[PDB]
């Protein structure tokens, strides 16, 4: 098929694999660890170190909308707008409660 | 009655993505001139950027290249050989894509996926045995990555001669910046930096951890949540990447403007809907503040292809770049907000520092923006207007735009590159076997 | 008229009380008796406060 013979086409002319990398030196190889990931490497340095939290205190915010929430709700720790929105989280389906405080960095992990 | 019968048709903006579109040749063009610049006076320059690589010549306006730092490489079962990728050409079929750096993070963590990344810049700038090196790199950035990214340039590639610089502060000097607050919002992170004789204080800079990836993400989950039933697309953090940039703009005035903002009245208008593409073969929905949330002031019915497969913004067109003034509270990010981190640097830290002189006036006279994700609508605005409260009536303060939000730290780059100021921060290749990869000059627009 | 910022003692008694308003600050010296009349209202840091600093 001419689309798919085009589409090989595209794929090796936009292949790196194919080309000789002249200027790359042959003989380097890395250290195959190096990929360390970012709590590696702070742990091998025991400066990226650069904020604290604020000390105003926090706008309430609804879990569901995001609009002003005067209520948090007892049972399932979510901030609420309105009764509309209270029945509606008393009618989650299991695990949706703990889905909306992960989008606020809030669940029970 | 029926108000809704009264509304026009609902216009649509289709989803965008990510894309593969035009093919790059190597562009020796740019070799032959390089090779006829004066002697001391052509670099390559990296703009080392997490949304996007940009790369060029320093005698030239514009990098002609910008990649995503990313690869694909796999075994094809049917052709039997090996493909490799690197950038737009990974098409973002098989998609087998790796990133170079950590998740939402500054710092390169794949250096295999950044030496691919590299070999295709060297190959598109058309080297085929060198120009030294000018490369981007983040505010704080760790040792062991100075380090692992020195090592691939001198004793893979050879250069000549490298630099590192910061990106936010590249763009400050291409803004004729002196002295000055300098407010970098990117990709990985939001930087607040003072600069005090076109020199960096950045023992006084202060991260915030949001950036435009982090916007990306978590109009992801709230997109996530709101169809939480079930939506039929494939929604990705590629398309709510541009769903921020189209539709996000600051508020200036968040707690009113978003306690109306699903009021029937005007929904349509400060509603906007994208189109995913699909096939096709007394008390009811209009008194639910949930329907106006999920669906706007139109009726609704699952039938319809189209209309199960469009999402509508909502209140995620402001809640989203509000993560930056308020991060604990819309996002649970134990950190303190843009406004509050810029004023407790003017008001407490740059007045205590010895022999600063008219701290805070002299930088509060050139607050200055910088990076991609400080081009919402507003940004300036709400940040003055944050600004001014905290500070003794009548001060000068002035907000500035970067005169490009994106290119604009990497023309910065590209004019020192060269200069008797940069060539005495240049590290060669024999300082680098005498000193190691960690070592680095001192210099106004770097780290320590 | 602003939110109080700062109320801190400068005397052995004078106070700085720091005013805020949507558009600035301002610091005010304080007469050791306009200072009692902001002591017996109860004002504290956070209060909005109107005062005539003449009368
Ligand atoms: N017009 C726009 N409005 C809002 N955001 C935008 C706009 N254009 C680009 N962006 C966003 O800005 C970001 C790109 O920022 P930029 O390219 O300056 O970062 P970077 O240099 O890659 O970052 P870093 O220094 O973290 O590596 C992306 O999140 C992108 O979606
Ligand atoms: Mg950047």
């Amino acid at each position: 098929q001419s689309a798919q013979a085009a589409h090989q086409a595209l794929v090796e002319q936009l292949d790196l694999h194919s080309i000789h990398k002249t200027f790359r030196n042959p003989n380097w190889r890395p250290n195959q660890r190096r990929n360390k990931t970012i709590k590696a490497i702070l742990g091998e340095s025991q400066t990226n170190i650069e904020s604290a939290p604020s000390l105003a205190p926090m706008k309430h915010y609804c879990d569901v909308t995001g609009l002003p929430a005067p209520y948090l709700d007892p049972k399932t720790r979510l901030r609420y707008h309105n009764k509309e929105i209270f029945a509606m989280i008393r009618n989650l389906p299991q695990g949706m409660g703990e889905q909306f405080l992960e989008a606020r960095g809030a669940h029970t992990v | 009655d029926e108000p809704w019968k009264r509304l026009p048709p609902p216009t649509v903006y289709p989803v965008k993505e990510a894309r593969f579109e035009k093919y790059i040749p190597p562009q020796l063009d740019g070799r032959e001139r390089a090779l006829a610049q004066p002697p001391g006076q052509v670099a390559i320059v990296i703009d080392n950027g997490s949304h996007s690589v940009r790369a060029g010549w320093n005698f030239e306006d514009k990098p002609r290249l910008a990649i995503p730092p990313i690869m694909s490489k796999y075994r094809d079962r049917k052709m039997g050989k090996t493909f490799s990728f690197a950038g737009s050409d990974c098409y973002a079929a098989r998609s087998h894509i790796r990133n170079a750096f950590e998740a939402g993070t500054g710092i390169v963590s794949n250096w295999d996926v950044m030496e691919h990344v590299l070999d295709y810049v060297f190959v598109k700038l058309g080297m085929n045995e060198d120009m030294p090196i000018v490369m981007t790199e983040a505010v704080a950035n760790l040792p062991y990555s100075r380090k692992s990214m020195s090592e691939i340039i001198f004793e893979c590639y050879g250069a000549p001669s490298l630099v590192y610089g910061i990106d936010s502060l590249f763009s400050f000097r291409h803004n004729q910046g002196q002295t000055g607050l300098v407010v970098s919002s990117s990709y990985s992170a939001t930087h607040v930096i003072p600069v005090y004789n076109r020199k960096a204080l950045l023992s006084q800079a202060i991260r915030l951890n949001w950036g435009g990836w982090h916007m990306a993400e978590y109009m992801l989950k709230l997109l996530k949540l709101k169809y939480y039933t079930g939506f039929p697309g494939k929604l990705n953090s590629s398309q709510t990447e541009h769903m921020v940039r189209d539709f996000c703009y600051v508020s200036l005035d968040y707690d009113r403007e978003l306690a109306g903002y699903l009021d029937w009245t005007g929904l349509e208008d400060r509603e906007r809907i994208v189109q995913y593409p699909y096939t096709e073969e007394q008390r009811d929905w209009s008194k639910s503040l949930l329907h106006a949330f999920r669906y706007g002031p139109r009726p609704f019915d699952p039938s319809s292809q189209a209309e199960t497969h469009r999402v509508h913004l909502n209140v995620e067109r402001i809640r989203v770049p509000e993560v930056l003034f308020q991060p604990a509270a819309i996002a649970g990010v134990d950190q303190a907000g843009l406004v509050e981190i810029a004023g407790d640097i003017l008001c407490q830290r740059l007045p205590s520092l010895p022999g600063i002189q008219d701290a805070p006036d002299a930088f509060l006279r050139d607050v200055f923006l910088t990076g991609g994700n400080t081009l919402f609508q507003n940004f300036d605005e709400r940040l003055r207007q944050g600004l001014m409260a905290l500070l003794p009536v009548g001060a000068p303060l002035r907000v500035r735009r970067a005169q490009d939000a994106i290119l604009d730290a990497w023309r910065g780059a590209a004019g020192w590159a060269c200069t008797e100021e940069a060539k005495a921060a240049w590290i060669t290749r024999e300082e680098y076997l005498e000193k190691g990869g960690e070592y680095i000059k001192e210099h106004d627009l770097g780290n320590a | 008229e602003g939110e109080v910022t700062e109320m801190t003692p400068e005397e052995a008694s004078t106070l700085l009380i720091g005013l805020k308003s949507a558009r600035g600050q301002k610091k005010l010296r304080l007469d050791p008796s306009i200072y009692e009349a902001i002591q017996k209202e109860r004002v504290q840091v956070g209060d909005v406060i109107y005062i005539e600093t003449n009368t």
